C-alpha cells in the first residue's frame, strides 16, 4: 500500500 | 425586557436542527429576539454559529435555554406557529393551541459571547460553488489523529482560484471556483467537523441559490452564509503539504468509462475482499475491462466490461499494449460518488502498476483526483 | 451430483434476509437443490429454520457456504436470474450475465442437521392472526435476564382460544385467536428472538394470507409457515406466572378518546420527563382531560382535551367524580401503537391511583392489555 | 413505580 510522494509521510 | 414572540415552528425546526448538529454552557442555545428577528446562538470548543430568523417579536429580550428539550419539544408541535415567552421566574413558555411547556432557562450572562477576526482575505462566492468544493473534498480528510495537518480540508486561495484540497496519504482531492477579483494569497485549514456543518448550512434550500462571505485570518474562518447565518470556526494549526508534486504532469494512455457501471463494478467485486488486503484488479485492454478480486478464504470474482461508443455502456482504452493495475476500491468509490458526470476518465502516467493514478470527470474541469494503486 | 440451478435473484434475496436474522458452523448456510426446489438451511443456538423456494433445478446436490457472503453477493447483482453451481474445488459459481464470484464451501457433513418434535398439541391458524397476536404481546415481555420466565411470549391453548400473553410486572399484554376444533391445554415460551423470526415470516407478503401449521411439545415448537417455510424453536425453561388474577374484573368508571389524540399528546408532553422519573399524570373529568408532566431541573407541560362525541376529536368521560392517575408514557404508547384503532379505552377499577388499569380498543376484542399506574 | 400482583415479583 504505497503512498502519493508526501514529505514526510508518503 | 421579557423576550415574547410568535414564530413559524417549521422555521425554528429548521434553524434548531443546525444547532443541534453543532453541539456545560454548550448544551444551551441563546435566543434573542430583537428588531423583528429571532437569532438564535450556538458553540462548542471549536465553532460559533448564529443564525436570524424572521419572527413576530412581540417583545424584546433574550434568554439561553436547553438545546436538546427545546428542539425535542419543537419538532413534535403540529401548530403551525409557536408564541415563546420568556417568564417572570426564570422559564420560558413555549405555547401551542392546546398545549404548554415552561423550560428552565439559563442566565444570559452566563453564555459566551462569539469572537471576531481581522481577515487577511475576504471574498464572496456561490453556496453552490461552495458545497461543490467540500463535497469534492470531505470524503478524503485523514482520520489518522498523529497527522493533525491532514485532518481538516485546505482552503486556499492562488493566483485567481479558490482551491478546496484534501489528502490522507493515499489519494488527493483538489476543487475550485475561479475568483474574479485580485485577492492575495491565503490559506487555511478547515476542521473536519467544521466543514461538515458549513456544507448543511448551505445545502439547505434557503441558502443553496445564494452566496456566501468567507473571511480567513491566520487563527480563525468566519463564514456569512447568504447574510443571516454566520459560523466562526477555530483552524488546525498545522501547514497543508504542498501536493502540486503529487497531480501527474503527462499520461501514456488513459481509460473513458460510464461512471455508474464503473462504480457498480467495483462495489460488486470488492463484496468478496477482506479487510487485510482491500484491493481490485483492472486489467485494461482496447477491447474489454476486467474488474477481479480475491478474498482469502473467501473466494473470488470478475466482471467483464466490453469496448463501447454508446453513452450508457461506455469503454474505451485506445492503447495497444495492455494494463493491469490494483486499487483500494473504497478510494475508487469515493471519488466516482463525488461527481454526477456520465463519464469517468483514468489517466495513467506510466507502464507500472505503482504511479498515481489522476481521475478527472469531462464536464467538470475543476475537480482533480489523484490515487495511489495498491499491489495487486 | 452436484449442485446447479438457476434462481429468480429478487427470491433468494428474500430467503437470505430471513437466514441473516437467524444468525462456526452457525455462519454458513445450507443449499440443497431436489425435486424442483432449492432448500435453505439456516441455525443457531436456538433456531432451525429450513425454507424451500421453487427454482430450476439443473442438477442434485448440496453444499454449504458462508451466509453473509453469499447475501452481500446476490443481494448487490442487477441480473433478473442468478446460475448457481457448485464446481468440483469446494467451490460455489454464482453467475450473473456479466460477472461471476466463487466461493468458497464448506462440507456438508459438518453442517447440523434438524432435531424433531413429538407434538403434545397440533393445528391450524391464519398467518395474519398469529402476526397479529405476536405484535399485540411482544413489546411487554421482560429483559431483565433474571426474570427468566418472563423473558419470552407464553402461547397457550385454554379452552377453545391460543392465548399469547406477556408481562414485565409493570403491564400485562394479552391476545388471543379462537380455535374450532378441540385441543389440549397446552402452554410454552417462546424466546423473544424466536417470537421476533416467526414474525417477519408470517409478515412476508408471500405468507400473510395463508396458514401457519403450530405444533408445541415439553421441549420445543415448531411452526410450519405456509407449506415452505419451516421454524423449528427452543422454548424458556420455565413457568409463565398465572396472570388471570391481575385482570380487573369491574370498573367503577372508564375513559374513551381517540387513539391518535391520545397517543400523539401523550408523546408531547413525555418529552419534558427525565430518566428518573418516567411519568406522565392523567386528569380526567367529564369536560376535559388535562395530559401533564413534570422533569427535574428542565420544566413542564400540560395538554388539554376537551369532551367530544366527534369521531376524530373524541373525548368522553361519563363519571361525575374527576379521577387523579399516573402511568409510565413508554408503556401506555406502547399499548396504543400496537392495535390499530380509532377509539381505545382505559378501564379504572377504584377511585386509587395505584389499581392496574384495563385498556382495550373497540372492534378489537380479542386484545387485552393491563398497565400499573405510577405514582405522580 | 408499584407492580402487578405477581407472587412472587410484584
Amino acid at each position: 500500500v504505497p503512498t502519493l510522494p508526501l514529505v514526510p509521510x508518503g | 425586557h421579557m423576550l415574547k414572540l410568535i414564530v413559524e415552528t417549521k422555521t425554528l425546526v429548521q434553524s434548531l436542527g443546525f444547532a443541534r448538529s453543532v453541539v456545560p454552557e454548550y448544551a444551551n442555545i441563546k435566543l434573542s429576539a430583537k428588531d423583528g428577528n429571532l437569532e438564535l446562538s450556538s458553540t462548542n470548543m471549536d465553532l460559533y454559529l448564529s443564525q436570524k430568523i424572521a419572527v413576530q417579536v412581540l417583545s424584546e429580550g433574550e434568554i439561553t435555554v436547553s438545546t436538546q428539550t427545546l428542539s425535542d419539544i419543537v419538532r413534535k408541535l403540529p401548530d403551525s406557529e409557536l408564541t415563546l415567552t420568556e417568564l417572570d421566574i426564570m422559564k420560558l413558555e413555549i405555547k401551542g393551541q392546546n398545549c404548554q411547556f415552561n423550560l428552565f432557562t439559563l442566565p444570559v450572562s452566563s453564555f459566551p459571547a462569539m469572537d471576531s477576526i481581522k481577515p487577511e482575505v475576504s471574498f464572496k462566492i456561490s453556496c453552490a460553488d461552495f458545497a461543490k468544493i467540500i463535497e469534492s473534498t470531505k470524503f478524503s480528510i485523514s482520520l489518522d489523529e498523529t497527522r493533525y495537518n491532514l485532518n481538516g480540508i485546505y482552503l486556499h486561495i492562488k493566483d485567481k482560484e479558490f482551491f478546496a484540497a484534501s489528502t490522507d496519504g493515499h489519494r488527493l482531492s483538489i476543487s475550485w471556483i475561479t475568483l474574479e477579483e485580485k485577492i492575495k494569497n491565503f490559506g487555511v485549514i478547515l476542521p473536519q467537523k467544521s466543514a461538515e456543518e458549513i456544507l448543511k448550512i448551505v445545502k439547505d434550500l434557503k441558502n443553496i441559490h445564494e452566496d456566501i462571505e468567507i473571511l480567513l485570518s491566520s487563527n480563525k474562518i468566519k463564514f456569512i452564509c447568504n447574510e443571516n447565518t454566520i459560523l466562526l470556526s477555530k483552524l488546525i494549526d498545522g501547514t497543508f503539504p504542498d501536493y502540486s508534486a503529487f497531480i501527474p504532469k503527462s499520461s501514456i494512455s488513459k481509460l473513458v468509462i460510464n461512471r455508474k457501471i464503473f462504480a457498480d463494478s467495483i462495489e460488486r467485486i470488492a463484496i468478496i475482499t477482506v479487510e487485510k488486503f482491500r484491493a481490485i484488479k483492472l486489467s485494461l485492454s482496447r477491447k474489454t475491462l476486467e474488474i477481479s478480486a480475491v478474498g482469502e478464504a473467501r473466494g473470488n470474482a470478475k466482471e467483464i466490461i466490453t469496448a463501447s461508443q454508446d453513452k450508457e455502456s461506455f469503454y474505451e482504452y485506445n492503447c495497444d499494449e495492455s494494463l493491469v493495475i490494483g486499487f483500494n476500491p473504497q478510494y475508487l468509490e469515493d471519488v466516482l460518488k463525488a461527481v454526477k458526470s456520465n463519464l469517468v476518465e483514468l489517466y495513467f502516467s506510466d507502464i507500472s502498476a505503482s504511479a498515481p493514478v489522476l481521475i478527472k470527470f469531462p464536464q467538470n474541469p475543476k475537480d482533480i483526483f489523484v490515487i495511489m494503486p495498491v499491489k495487486v
